[PDB]
């Protein structure tokens, strides 16, 4: 029973394994996890929406209240879940989720009201929204709007744009803002201390660093430093030159090495080195995202040529943003600021 | 609570078939003198009223009324497990989120137990039954059924043209007319194929093809049906039952 | 209970004299059906106007408190096809009421995502059943409507909700509630509003969860900021100045510190630059064109991603070049 | 309240070809053709509220008389009007015998032609080709390109224009000296200019500003009736400098609460129909409001966009 | 040939050691696996790699599979028909190989899929549509112990952030020229291949690019067109697109005028026609074009910011004819 | 080579009609001990085996074994001109491409002769069956498919459940949840509605309802209906025939596994 799921998370990935469970594990999300924890002792649960960047927690900060909400006995009858695995369409729109929303909430048991609050109502949530068509959202409107005393909606996305303006107006909006190193340091080092993963003393903040604005990458990433430190064995602690070497950052001198051949070069070497360059597996946005923090953060160019570079790696990294050819790209834009 | 033991699950699955199709919703009520229950479809032209009496049950316990909402299409879904000859009691508590169907066989056997969940409805019973009505009729429900049968290909609407000891339905459409004429009569070989009439008024309303074909479901509830109709409010379609009525009201056209 | 509704829920109205905001429109219905003379109407509007509200509290006052019996009330959610026109739309408007006697109401709500089919059939039943019967037609945009559907009808344009009809639902929400409000708090909320009364009653339901008290203080402005996650005028302004006048790395670090300290969006911070350069009294429009155009470029690549950092920097050279013109 | 009054439209709609002010040669034609008989197959196109149905209308029952009840057909796009009601019922109707006089003949009024079907269009040719004799068919549409050629083809073709201003004002007088009504010349002005040779909608807004105000005056109808949308993008559009246009923008149309689909969209429709700048430049602004149309599309549609579409427009006319 | 020397194990692999020590270090534990995506250049031994590691997690009957057929139905009647190859431990499933309904199979297939776990090898993750990614987000995370996903793919650009977050991240850097080498001359001396100078293999590095695939593919070529005896001065074999595409380069350079726009049009319908994608035409076109010494830094300059201009418009865009004929257009303009 | 006559075309076409649906190929073969017959659904949760002695036919010659595989589908197709009472004979070289159905009515008179069409299937019979299963037991095949179609409307799993003197179906979706429960007992007014249950181990077991639509159908070859279920193998359900048998062999749903 309780034993089972103990081992199946202890076998489980670091990412599942420290699934915050309750709503106190969300470490930096607080504004909404304090309404949400108020909102619990009431039972005025409004329609939600949650949107940010990605590997914020809004699946399980939504998962978290909904346990805290209705005890695992509940947990599975009082709760509609679709994920963008489903089909969404106006049909089921109408269909199953207009029906799910009409039937009336089942009765919890005698063990359920001694330690859960139990709300009225029932909760439909609808992760991934982006995928949903504009139709099938506007569909939902009035099913959310007319049946809200029996169920409530809890919308989760990443983009809050591909969402009509009248849905996102009758939800309310919970923006997760992105986990650098100041808001999830405490995290991190609460898993690392979990599994013992031994490191110096600059390789979390810097992990956090890596992952921009993302636990779960962050987490997956000292799951792979502690990995090959345990398969070595040899007892040191992880260095920060390990963790950025296997989260595919470009090392300081290959980098050292484009800025020379910008600044002193011709289209010929460049087009070589670019060439020699992708033999190497790099991911371009990792190349233009280092070659703008080291353009705007070196205090040695002219604001004219730093308004061109900032401009040139922006539209760099939009081309980037649709599936181009990384190898074009990165040799234009290395054309294009070397002409500078 | 809700308690009430059908003698036959045949009973209550044909009372059901009744508000299929026609109907989405229904609203059922048990108190101490019986059950109700009342839908009304999208359109609001069709009001499907039942009223089952304490002695229609084989036990049937209240001591306190249960409202209780559900789909319709839900129900039927479940209502074909009552080998008809099988025991049905349904089942509910005073504040139930689901009602409990529980088919029974005579021996300790099989018992098919099943747990539906309700819809919540706004409580809106309507009371629209008339004191009079301009004509009263009955006849054998089979024959009601095969006048509207035999109209409905002809048109979407059938006419009821009621006139002193003449009661007149038509249909009028595309590829021609039809029109069937009955005439009151007293069957002594039998008179449960009499047709009686009694008008104070002659009458002629319309009605919408498709929903008297709903409500000729009602034969296989009772071997007569009673067709009373006014100028002044929906007419109404019953079929008795031992201790009970289910009623169809329809709107006439404009 | 009405307690476990939420705010938007739990304060819709119920009569035409609790729909504010919008007067010229509320007046000349209460006269046409006073008077009894109400024609097909289109309420078309933004969402969040009132215009379901309006329309529901309208066939209230018509039809007394019977009203979902009598009105037929179709919305985007129901099937809408040229078949349900037919069927149910014409045998509502062809026949009369079951519980009293008077005209009946279709409310067509968010009729917009109806196809041109049903539009087609059901304009010739706006015009055939006109006697019996009217038609509500609710709409946010007014494209999605045929041209013969949208002349059968008197069109309302629901105007956002002005200052003074939103302090008067705000004071009349915290006379309901056990809450009070800062004036400088209840202008910020005002402002990041547009009109839109959800948004207005969502965020104060969440700012009145986020007080983590008895409700025996007050909510100031750096509740809704922190509770809304939006930025302040104060770090907006300071930005600026630091994008206009500091230097390069100056005014990343300074971008950086903010939008890191209070987890500060930066499609929020492209907004609240782009609405106060608005008031800036500049030259020649060149440097006008190209601030506009570069900071909607950039609003479109953040509308799907990227590097925070990037399109933060992109920002900062954007605001640079532009204002480079300008000397 | 019990119950309301017919609207102005419904109940001054005309009866004889003679109250109808639209265009006056179909008229006469129309006219003409009911006193000597023999009405040919129609087919009546234009512009919504422009006199159509009521014409039809109208010419029937002058044609029929008393039999109009017995000899036409009527089918609005509210009905079925498939292959199968074209094989059945029209057909039935069309071989249906009736007695009329040497010089009538049965009126199938079809209206809003332009919602039937392929097959029943198809399926309508020989339908109307072997009873012509005895049957004739009006259709009342208002794109004449949604019905086939070989439909057309078999029927005369009236295609009714737009309503002058001579014409609307002289009907809204007609009302208003049958009405009693309270008036002013600029008043009149404001509701023709607001109607845009739409007689049903200058009636409607006339109807309109009389229950709520009593006094037709300019002030009034534009205070119910907002100044025609097209004409404020037309303005902001035809703008010479990017600030005026913005304020534009900023107060006439988002300031009122005006969707930003509904702004571009009625953009786009401006440029197109556009005349006082060159074709090039006309496209190019096509363009840029396209792409503004594709960003809001996406989700995309703020105030920032729009200014940025306009900026662009001006840079193109920037030479 | 390739496939009668390719290593089977993680023991077996002859170059980056330091690819095979992280491999070894993942496979250590390998309950507690997330899912990986294997990206880096076309050709450098990453599908190797995966069933590798796959033998470490798994018995070696993990190369013993069997290729069946799946049906699927749409919202319409139209079937689709889907080859997976399934493994007693693993299964591998390629979007690639229909249009828009990899959503679809994506969803079912792993919906009913879901030592202890079974593992899925998704091949070219770039094929798959943004719908089918968004469809995938979900699944990887609902069912993490019973399905482990193992993407390869050429490049994460058209990856989703969500999918790139949800799985680790492993390149696979091309080998070095002097790996390359070794690996043909272990090749030649196992298929008794006579060589009379050993630079000839450099040589063949040299013309791969890092490509092993392609490397040992044209070592053969070379070996039956010279009798099993390469020389000093053995030719160097090229594929036929590359000769076409070397050739419409030169009569862009010689000839720029509608003319020749249209032959070229032509070269480029017989080049798709023949299963050869646009992306790949438009990326050697323009590094070829480039090679072109006639021009100067200005121009090669515009050409490379209109192959990019037209490579997101590609990217965009279905008809890759429509953008291909504009970016050559584009390029005659430009000289 | 083949040789097996039917008394009444119906048997055959009953025995069919169980394979039907559920699967789209199927691999007989003939020998001296009578045929048998194998197959399983393209997912691999459900094997359909047939065996029929020689005593179950009216003329049964075999002098070489003859395997011939074959699409459903076009055996059924071709499997309703028995007339129920005509006489079948199923005829086959030893190298056959195709199998033929020759139906005759007792007269001379009407002879309807089939030629089908063979498919190439790699003999693999299974030999997947149990030598002890945790529990047994059989009821009337008509209360089965009851209990099936009853449950089936509220979930695509039904769970059996047995303990001991209890068994226990069970169904649970959207709707709500429902149970089926039957107990053992004999009942000598005619024993062929008694319900038997033999429990070694309790078992717990979840199966995709489409499939126990499928098995169902087998309650036309026989009044009772044997279960055999294990949590080591894959359930079997089985309807006897006067010298023979068909079995549904059905994969547990290991969470999602039908
Ligand atoms: N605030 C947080 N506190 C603790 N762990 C977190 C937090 N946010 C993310 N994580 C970790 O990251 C994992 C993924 O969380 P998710 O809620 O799925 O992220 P996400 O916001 O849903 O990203 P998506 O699904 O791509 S939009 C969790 O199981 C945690 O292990
Ligand atoms: N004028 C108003 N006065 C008071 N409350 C209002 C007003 N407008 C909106 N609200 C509030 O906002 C809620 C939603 O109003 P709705 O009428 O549903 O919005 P809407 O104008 O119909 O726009 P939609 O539904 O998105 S097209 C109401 O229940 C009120 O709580
Ligand atoms: N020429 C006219 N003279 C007088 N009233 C007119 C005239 N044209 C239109 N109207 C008024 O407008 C109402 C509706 O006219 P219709 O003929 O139905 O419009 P239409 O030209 O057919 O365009 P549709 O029906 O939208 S395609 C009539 O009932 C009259 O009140
Ligand atoms: N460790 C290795 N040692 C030697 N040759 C290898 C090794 N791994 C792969 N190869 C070979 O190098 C070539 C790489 O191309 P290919 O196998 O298509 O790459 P991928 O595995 O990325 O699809 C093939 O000929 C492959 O067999
Ligand atoms: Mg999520
Ligand atoms: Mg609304
Ligand atoms: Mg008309």
């Amino acid at each position: 029973s309780k034993l089972a799921a103990e081992q199946s998370l202890a076998q489980q990935p670091w990412v599942e394994k420290y699934r915050p469970k309750n709503l106190d594990e969300v470490t930096a999300q607080d504004h909404a996890v304090t309404v949400l924890k108020k909102t619990l002792k009431s039972a005025n649960l409004p329609h939600m929406l949650f949107y940010g960047p990605p590997g914020t927690g809004k699946t399980s900060t939504i998962l978290a209240l909904t346990k805290e909400l209705y005890g695992p006995d509940l947990m599975k009858s009082r709760i509609l879940e679709l994920n963008a695995s489903d089909e969404r369409g106006i049909s089921i729109v109408r269909e199953k989720v207009k029906n799910f929303a009409r039937l009336t909430v089942s009765k919890p048991s005698k063990h359920d009201l001694e330690n859960y609050p139990c709300p009225p109502y029932k909760i439909i949530i609808l992760d991934e929204a982006d995928s949903m068509t504009a139709d099938a959202q506007s569909a939902l409107r009035r099913t959310m709007e007319t049946y809200s005393g029996v169920t409530r909606f809890c919308l989760i996305c990443n983009y809050v744009t591909r969402i009509i303006d009248p849905l996102a107006s009758r939800c309310s909006k919970f923006r997760f803002k992105a986990l650098d190193a100041s808001n999830a340091i405490d995290r991190l080092r609460f898993i690392s201390e979990q599994e013992n993963v031994k490191c110096d003393d600059g390789v979390l903040e810097r992990i956090l660093d890596i992952s921009a604005g993302d636990l779960r990458r962050g987490i997956t990433l000292l799951q792979s430093a502690s990995k090959g430190a345990q398969y070595l064995g040899d007892g040191k602690n992880i260095t920060s030159t390990q963790v950025e070497e296997l989260a595919g950052v470009v090392p300081h001198d290959i980098l050292i090495e484009i800025v020379e051949k910008v600044k002193s070069g011709d289209f010929d070497e460049i087009k070589k080195y670019v060439n020699t360059f992708m033999k190497s597996g790099w991911s371009a946005a990792s190349v233009v995202n280092q070659l703008h923090e080291y353009y705007i953060t070196n205090d040695n160019f002219d604001t004219n040529f730093k308004n061109q570079i900032s401009w040139l790696l922006f539209t760099t990294d939009s081309r980037l943003n649709n599936g181009t050819n990384e190898h074009i790209q990165l040799l234009n834009l290395l054309v294009k600021i070397s002409q500078l | 609570m809700l308690e009430a033991k059908f003698e036959e699950a045949s009973l209550f699955k044909r009372i059901i078939d009744g508000f299929k199709d026609c109907v989405q919703l229904v609203n059922f009520q048990c108190k101490e003198d019986g059950i109700i229950a009342q839908a009304v479809d999208d359109s609001r032209v069709l009001l499907v009223s039942l009223e089952i009496g304490v002695e229609a049950f084989q036990e049937y316990r209240c001591d306190h009324p249960v409202t209780l909402g559900m789909d319709l299409t839900s129900l039927s879904k479940i209502l074909r497990c009552g080998n008809n000859t099988d025991t049905l009691t349904l089942i509910a508590d005073n504040t139930p989120d689901s009602i409990i169907l529980l088919f029974e066989d005579t021996k300790k056997d099989r018992i098919a137990e099943y747990s539906l969940k309700l819809m919540d409805i706004d409580a809106d019973f309507l009371k629209i039954e008339e004191l009079q009505y301009d004509s009263t009729l009955s006849l054998p429900s089979s024959e009601f059924s095969k006048i509207v049968r035999d109209l409905s290909q002809l048109s979407d609407s059938i006419n009821i043209m009621i006139t002193k000891e003449t009661i007149k339905f038509v249909a009028d459409g595309d590829i021609g007319s039809g029109s069937v004429i009955i005439k009151p009569f007293v069957d002594m070989e039998h008179p449960e194929t009499s047709i009686k009439l009694e008008m104070d008024q002659p009458v002629d309303l319309t009605f919408g093809a498709k929903y008297l074909l709903d409500i000729i479901k009602g034969s296989s509830l009772s071997d007569r049906v009673g067709i009373r109709l006014s100028s002044e409010a929906p007419a109404l379609f019953q079929f008795d039952l031992k201790s009970g009525f289910l009623q169809f009201f329809l709107a006439p056209k404009f | 209970s009405k307690e476990n509704l939420p705010w938007v829920e739990k304060y819709r109205p119920e009569t035409l004299d609790e729909v504010y905001g919008q007067n010229e429109v509320i007046t000349t219905v209460r006269k046409f059906v006073d008077e009894g003379k109400l024609p097909h109407l289109l309420f078309y509007g933004p969402p969040g106007t009132g215009k379901t509200s309006t329309i529901v509290a309208l066939a209230r006052e018509i039809y007394g408190k019977n009203y979902s019996n009598m009105v037929l009330e179709l919305n985007a959610s129901d099937d809408r096809g040229i078949d349900v026109v037919r069927n149910q739309i014409k045998d509502f408007a062809s026949t009369r009421q079951i519980f009293s006697k008077g005209f009946k109401l279709i409310i067509l709500d968010e009729a917009d995502a109806m196809t041109n089919a049903a539009q087609n059939a059901l304009r010739r039943v706006i015009e055939r059943y006109t006697k019996n019967t009217r038609f509500c037609v609710l709409a946010n945009y007014a494209h999605k409507l045929t041209p013969a559907l949208l002349s059968r009808c008197t069109r309302f344009r629901f105007q956002p909700l002005p200052q003074e009809a939103i302090e008067r639902r705000i004071a009349n929400v915290l006379v309901h509630e056990k809450l009070k409000l800062s004036p400088n708090a209840e202008k910020a909320l005002i402002e990041l509003s547009n009109g839109d009364m959800r948004r207005v009653l969502n965020v104060l339901q969440s700012c009145k969860a986020t007080l983590d008290n008895p409700d025996e203080d007050e909510i100031s402005d750096d509740v809704i900021y922190e509770c809304c996650g939006a930025p302040r005028p104060s770090d907006l302004k300071a930005v600026l100045k630091s994008i206009l006048e500091d230097d390069w790395g100056t005014a990343h670090y300074t971008l950086n510190k903010v939008r890191s300290a209070k987890g500060l969006a930066l499609i929020d911070l492209i907004e609240g630059i782009v609405k106060i350069l608005e008031d800036y009294e500049l030259q020649n429009e060149e440097t006008r064109v190209h601030l506009l155009t570069k900071l909607a470029d950039i609003e479109y690549s953040i509308s799907k991603g990227g590097n925070d950092q990037i399109q933060g920097s992109a920002v900062i050279g954007a605001i640079k070049a532009s204002f480079e013109n300008e000397t | 309240t019990l119950s309301l009054q017919l609207p102005w439209v419904e109940k001054y709609r005309p009866q004889v070809l003679s109250d109808i002010v639209g265009n006056k040669e179909t008229i006469d034609r129309l006219q003409q053709i009911a006193k000597d008989g023999n009405m040919p197959h129609m087919i009546i196109s234009g512009m919504p509220g422009i006199g159509k149905t009521t014409s039809v209308h109208c010419l029937a029952h002058e044609l029929l008389g008393r039999s109009y009840a017995d000899g036409v057909l009527e089918l609005n796009a509210s009905d079925d009007r498939g292959i199968d009601v074209v094989r059945n019922q029209i057909k039935h109707f069309a071989q249906k015998k009736l007695h009329l006089p040497p010089g009538k003949h049965k009126i199938v009024i079809l209206d809003e032609a332009d919602s039937m079907t392929a097959g029943a269009q198809q399926a309508l040719r020989r339908t109307m080709e072997l009873y012509s004799n005895s049957t004739r068919f009006a259709f009342a549409c208002n794109q004449s390109n949604k019905i086939i050629e070989p439909l057309q083809s078999r029927c005369a073709i009236l295609r009714y224009s737009k309503l002058s201003d001579e014409d609307v004002l002289k009907r809204l007088l007609q009302i208003i000296k049958l009405e009693d009504v309270k008036y002013t010349n600029d008043g009149l002005e404001a509701i023709i200019f607001t109607a845009e040779g739409d007689m049903r909608q200058a009636i409607n807004n006339l109807q309109s500003t009389v229950a709520g105000h009593g006094l037709v005056n300019a002030d009034n109808v534009f205070k119910i009736v907002d100044s025609p949308h097209p004409l404020i993008v037309k303005k902001m559009l035809l703008a010479s400098n990017l600030e005026d246009s913005i304020q534009i923008l900023r107060t006439d149309l988002w300031k009122k609460g005006y969707s930003s689909i509904d702004i571009v969209t009625t953009s786009f429709r401006v440029t197109k129909n556009l005349a006082q700048v060159k074709e090039s430049v006309r496209l190019e602004m096509i363009k840029e409001i396209g792409l503004t149309h594709m960003r809001i599309l996406e989700g995309v549609g703020t105030y920032l966009q729009l200014a940025s579409m306009l900026a662009k427009i001006h840079k193109l006319n920037n030479k | 040939w390739v496939d009668k020397y390719r290593p089977k194990s993680l023991n077996a692999l002859s170059h980056n050691e330091e690819l095979t020590n992280f491999l070894k270090s993942l496979s250590d534990q390998p309950r507690d696996l997330p899912h990986l995506l294997l990206y880096g250049p076309n050709g450098t031994g990453k599908k190797t790699r995966c069933m590798a590691l796959l033998e470490s997690i798994f018995g070696p009957g993990v190369y013993r599979l069997k290729i069946d057929v799946r049906q699927f139905v749409t919202a319409s009647n139209r079937k689709l028909e889907l080859n997976v190859v399934s493994s007693p431990y693993h299964l591998e499933i390629t979007p690639s190989d229909m249009g828009n309904n990899d959503r679809i199979v994506i969803q079912e297939l792993l919906k009913e899929v879901a030592h202890r776990y079974k593992c899925v090898i998704i091949n070219e993750a770039n094929s798959l549509t943004k719908d089918a990614q968004a469809a995938l987000r979900r699944t990887m995370e609902k069912y993490s112990k019973n399905i482990r996903l193992i993407m390869v793919c050429d490049s994460m650009s058209p990856i989703i952030a969500p999918i790139k977050s949800r799985c680790l991240l492993i390149r696979c850097p091309a080998p070095s020229d002097s790996e390359i080498s070794t690996i043909l001359s272990d090749v030649v001396t196992n298929e008794r291949i006579q060589l009379e100078t050993k630079d000839i293999l450099k040589r063949i590095a040299q013309a791969s690019n890092g490509n092993l695939r392609v490397s040992l593919l044209m070592l053969e070529s070379m070996a039956l067109n010279n009798e099993l005896a390469l020389k000093s001065s053995s030719p160097i074999i090229k594929p036929d697109w590359i000769i076409v595409i070397h050739k419409l380069t030169r009569k862009i350079v010689k000839e720029r005028s509608v003319n020749s726009l249209i032959e070229c049009r032509a070269v480029l319908y017989d080049l798709l026609a023949h299963c050869i994608p646009a992306n790949i035409i438009l990326k050697e076109l323009t590094f070829s074009l480039l090679d072109v010494e006639t021009l100067n830094t200005t121009n090669k300059s515009s050409i490379i910011e209109y192959s990019s201009v037209f490579d997101e418009r590609l990217s965009l865009g279905n008809k890759a004819i429509f953008h291909l004929e504009g970016f050559i257009a584009k390029v005659m303009c430009c000289l």
